[PDB]
């Protein structure tokens, strides 16, 4: 059993999805490590079959400026797919990026 | 009877840059899903990495064709088999960055 907390993590994206930034904590859920996300678009990780739905909750990102993705599937480090719920943030300024907070739900 | 097949260009990091429309009857999506988006956004988890290595190794081979086989994730959520044929070009009266030309052809692989 690991805490719900010990399963979420923190990643910021430019505004094409793009990883900027990854939490080291994915690691140890994902088998990512954070540096070798950086330039790749989420795009690359989704399950095909969540791959439009992913489409849509973007455009409600960009639309409202914050979204719920409701559930998708993460291509594993070393196989296999994760589950996942991840809250989007747009980070305007005076659109900069995409701040993500993901829980992983298939512990 | 024709292959389907689509022209398109990318940069050297794989993001379309022009889309030939005849990617709707190859692939079902409009120009303009295709165009900015990465070509590795659409290619099979396991296909990506050579994908990837592919565009790498086009730059280095001096404008011949490089091809690969690919599984492309059609607008129905399908994939596809893809032989992605491409090359580079750069016009020699400047020192403007290359860039990839690629015709796309859905083929069997059998
Ligand atoms: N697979 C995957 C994956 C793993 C992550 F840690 C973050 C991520 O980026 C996401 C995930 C979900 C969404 C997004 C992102 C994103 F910023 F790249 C956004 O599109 C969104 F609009 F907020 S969204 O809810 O559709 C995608």
């Amino acid at each position: 059993f690991k805490g719900l907390d010990s399963k979420t993590f923190l990643s910021e994206h430019s505004m094409d999805m793009k990883f900027t930034y990854c939490d080291d904590r994915i690691t140890e859920l994902i088998g990512y490590h954070p540096e070798e996300l950086l330039g790749r678009s989420a795009y690359e990780f989704y399950h095909a079959l969540d791959s439009e739905n992913m489409t849509k909750s973007h455009q409600n990102l960009c639309t409202k400026g914050q979204v719920v993705s409701g559930q998708y599937r993460m291509l594993a480090k070393h196989g296999g797919y994760v589950w996942l719920e991840t809250q989007g943030t747009v980070i305007y300024n005076p659109p900069q990026c995409i701040m993500c907070v993901n829980y992983v739900l298939s512990e | 009877c024709q292959p389907t097949r689509f022209i398109s260009r990318h940069n050297i990091e794989g993001i379309f840059t022009f889309v030939d429309h005849r990617c709707v009857a190859t692939v079902g999506y409009q120009p303009q899903e295709l165009l900015g988006k990465n070509i590795v956004e659409f290619c099979h988890p396991e296909d990506q990495q050579l994908l990837r290595d592919s565009f790498q190794q086009v730059v280095k081979l001096k404008g011949q064709v490089l091809s690969v086989m690919f599984r492309f994730r059609s607008k129905n959520q399908e994939w596809l088999w893809m032989r992605t044929s491409s090359f580079t070009f750069q016009n020699p009266y400047s020192d403007e960055i290359e860039y990839i030309i690629c015709t796309n052809t859905n083929v069997k692989n059998s």
